[PDB]
């Protein structure tokens, strides 16, 4: 209920300790549209513990949405926010339109396409530099195989 | 292929609640790829947006019907309502609901359009046509029939004077008028006899004038 | 907002072709498709044209459109016209908001008759109905083939357009059609107001039919 | 002494949780078995009959419930389930969702 | 029917980057994943983008897939061309009703010696073909580099599609293709007949000859 | 790694069941999250989906020839079969194995491909090709020779003294043409005496032929 979220280039990472996890109030704030949960059980929530618990929060397209989840890939899973292969959790996502669109075109949620490379479960990457996709290096302005990250 | 079909009251009473239901035969509500609207239609003025919703929650209206419409969908009975807030004699459209293409890019074309059910907007009573003795002007009469609420209360000319029906059309008062138009030649040889005779079928009451 | 312009009605003799388009407005019409809908006289209306470039099935191949960025309207390229393609077709687009904009509607009538004048006649209200306190004036047109016609009581004060109830124009038994209409009013105003004459735009003529006792 | 066949239709991933002793959205609120179960549990990919193109939205699986279904026994009940912390007179809105 | 359609020869200087595209007509190119496949003249496919986004491993990273949401289509950027990189890329794609959908085929090849014009030895039927009543039209098109090896027949004034059979591209000796449009034609049809066009059209240039009796 | 195999005759005639089989080596055929379909690409076209089947036994075919397609598959020899009906000389192509990986989420891509097989369609077994000379119009002249049955072609010229030979296609009528040509500087040059002679492979058969 935040009225403002991040986009998934720099997705939110919230600290949970010390304090008691009521799951029961998730349940008012969305319709789950895709409410899967893999390690744990809907209604167990209320009846377990654990060491730490992180709740990552950010904004993608709604054909994304099936990459969240454990054995994945695509642009947000193997490039912006990868899950590891033995997740313990639940994915929440609904939809946004009614508030996170503008209809002059809302620019500000971005996304990776890709960084020559893979990414390792929970971890940010925050690095604008310019990615090469030739032989002959390139840095500073754009340009021809000189194509911004995002 | 998916077809729309709406039913209920055809009578509404002004500053009341309308009420109409869309029942959805050969698809499913649960596809979330499709919105589902209501059309109006007012008799020769062209058609009317009222808005759709999705079935995960999102709901669109039309800017000018803020706090107006009200749209509910029931996933259950596969099926999705319309409700309008203080109903006035200007809402006699044909409501049409329709589903439309949102799996694309961008939502584009309603592909499935609903059968269409008249709504009269009127709490008047089955009061009796007032007729009144409507002159020519080579010129034209006619009946001259106002102040009828009831839609079926047709006219007549001599039982077979063929001239030619009207058909009706609504008041602001909450009523309908009809006048026929029934040509004459002059004054010469056009005046042997005009009587207009208007069927009245509710209440069984039947009425006869004379026209000039 | 948004809102999409196009004529009345055409009209074009038949193995021809029209070109039905509607004008845009303040906000940019390439930013979502338009959408044509036939709908015939007392039915559910159809889909002809979707995505700008699309035939639904069973769409015959006389039907097509386009979208001109430069001129800031759609279009509806019908050629061969023929008896089933004499209906009305609307123009339905989305503005940047969740706002279905719907057109006005054209009136395309495949011309199998000459056109002809329309004649309009202008009554004053009668004694019964000043007994009653009400004007309530009748007008009576007919005479006119192609395509209908609306009215516009061009008063000597000032042209009256609220509280007018015009008739959905029908055909008739010589194929012409009537559009009626209909000011009610308190007589009162009505010695102080003379002339009415409610007059047509039908063929770009203009028929001029005064009132009088 | 007597055979009951259950017959119902699931998902690929969701085959699993038919056996007995499992946890999942099919196992607790769907169809439970219990940790004695005799019998044996037969599936076959049925994607060319139970699938359309525009997508068969004719099966359902129940999503949250009260509390986990007993061993053989059935809901078949379509009200709307209750969720917010706040009451909703038992009508879809704000809170309060569909079941299935 | 969901289709996919893709440029036919695509040619570049090494050290550049050239662009294969392929763009879904009938159905969207978003609802299933779109797969290249790098086939080299003589052996099988094999799998260079796949999922849209994803190479696998072993392949140069000088591939790169991207899709196309606006224009329903899907791209492939092959930056630093190399030797190797002169084998065909195939689009392949799924349609809704799980029907797998290929491209058309794209000739890619990098730009060692310089492009020369193509040339024509359109040749009318010999007197012992004409004795064994055959006509046997070929246009033995040879001296040009690049792999855009096109052939449109055509008639004295009608389109001919019937009989044609050209051959795969092939190398001469001195390191150049040459390529044979054969056609296969009634004698009868020779004999009423004017004349017949072979175009080439080769690299755009639409190099033109016709035989004539 | 996992690799496949065709096997099946390599040279069929029309008005037959074109029928063949894949083996498979380090994988199972009854492991799912995995199709196993059967590409066609003819000589000079692009690929040609024929259709995937599953090991539960769903079999999805191309709407091109599903009435002339048929698709098995053995849990024990490891290997799925292929199966069409009513050959055409139009259906020569070289059939390519491949597995469709049915894992995450969608269909995606044919992970493994064969070694492909290339059958040919013809229900002709013997016939002698037939030379026929080119006369020319720098100019071109060379031999036509038609109507040739086995695969393999001996070209030579001027007894071996230089070339392009312009190799065959599967024509419509299910044979092949050989074209091949030389080269001249000028008309003059082609009055020498110049030969063209071609060798059946098969029955070892010479044909020779002066041209000019
Ligand atoms: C938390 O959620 C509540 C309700 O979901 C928000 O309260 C609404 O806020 C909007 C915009 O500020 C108002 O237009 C509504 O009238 C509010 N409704 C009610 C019942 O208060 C609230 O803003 C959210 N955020 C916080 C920090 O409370």
């Amino acid at each position: 209920n935040a009225t403002t979220f991040a986009s998934v280039y720099a997705w939110n990472r919230k600290r949970i300790s010390n304090c008691v996890a009521d799951y029961s109030v998730i349940y008012n704030f969305a319709p789950f549209f895709a409410f899967k949960c893999y390690g744990v059980s809907p209604t167990k929530l209320n009846d377990l513990c654990f060491t730490n618990v992180y709740a990552d929060s950010f904004v993608i397209r709604g054909n994304e949405v099936s990459q969240i989840a454990p054995g994945q890939t695509g642009n947000i899973a193997d490039y912006n926010y990868k899950l590891p292969d033995d997740f313990t959790g639940c994915v929440i996502a609904w939809n946004s339109n009614k508030l996170d669109s503008k209809p002059s075109g809302n620019y500000n949620y971005l996304y990776r396409l890709l960084r020559k490379s893979k990414l390792k479960p929970f971890e940010r990457d925050i690095s604008t530099e310019i990615y090469q996709a030739g032989n002959k290096p390139c840095n500073g302005v754009a340009g021809p195989n000189c194509y911004s990250p995002l | 292929q998916v077809q729309l079909q709406e039913s209920g009251p055809g009578l509404v009473r002004p500053s009341q609640t309308l009420s109409l239901t869309c029942t959805v035969s050969g698809g499913s509500v649960r596809n979330e790829y499709y919105y589902w609207s209501w059309i109006r239609q007012p008799p020769g003025q062209g058609l009317e947006w009222i808005g759709y919703m999705h079935n995960s929650g999102n709901t669109y209206y039309n800017p000018s019907l803020k706090s107006r419409v009200a749209i509910s969908v029931d996933m259950s009975k596969n099926q999705f309502s319309l409700k309008l807030s203080s109903v006035t004699v200007a809402d006699t459209a044909v409501y049409y609901c329709a589903r439309v293409d949102v799996g694309g890019t961008l939502v584009s074309t309603f592909d499935h359009w609903g059968q269409g059910i008249l709504v009269t907007v009127s709490s008047a009573s089955t009061k009796g046509p007032s007729v009144f003795p409507l002159a020519p002007s080579t010129a034209a009469l006619g009946c001259l029939v106002k102040d009828y609420f009831p839609e079926p209360v047709t006219v007549s000319w001599n039982s077979g004077a063929l001239v030619h029906t009207f058909p009706a059309v609504l008041q602001s008062s909450g009523l309908y008028s009809l006048s026929s138009v029934v040509t004459v030649p002059s004054s010469s040889l056009g005046t042997q006899t005009y009587i207009c005779n208007v069927n009245h079928k509710p209440s069984n009451t039947k009425v006869d004038k004379r026209v000039e | 907002e948004f809102m999409l312009t196009q004529p009345h009605s055409v009209s074009e003799s038949p193995e021809m072709t029209v070109t039905i388009s509607c004008t845009g407005s303040s906000g940019s019409i390439a930013d979502n498709y338009v959408q044509w809908y036939q709908q015939r006289p007392g039915s559910a209306p159809t889909t002809v044209i979707y995505e700008n470039y699309q035939r639904p099935s069973g769409v015959p191949n006389r039907f097509s459109g386009s979208i001109d960025s430069s001129s800031n309207s759609a279009s509806l390229t019908i050629s061969g016209l023929k008896t089933e393609d004499e209906a009305d077709y609307y123009c339905q687009s989305y503005d940047n908001s969740n706002v279905a904009v719907f057109g006005g509607g054209t009136q395309l009538t495949v011309l199998g008759q000459p056109k002809a004048a329309p004649s309009v006649t202008l009554f004053p209200p009668s004694s019964e109905e000043l007994q009653a306190n009400k004007a309530t004036l009748v007008c009576l047109i007919s005479d006119f083939y192609p395509g209908a016609v609306t009215v516009a009581w061009k008063a000597d004060s000032s042209p009256v357009k609220a509280g007018v109830e015009t008739t959905t124009p029908s055909k008739q038994s010589n194929n012409k059609y009537a559009a009626s209409s209909y000011l009610s009013l308190t007589p009162e105003q009505w010695k102080s107001h003379r002339s009415y004459s409610c007059q047509v735009t039908h063929e770009g003529s203009t028929v001029e039919k005064t009132v009088a006792p």
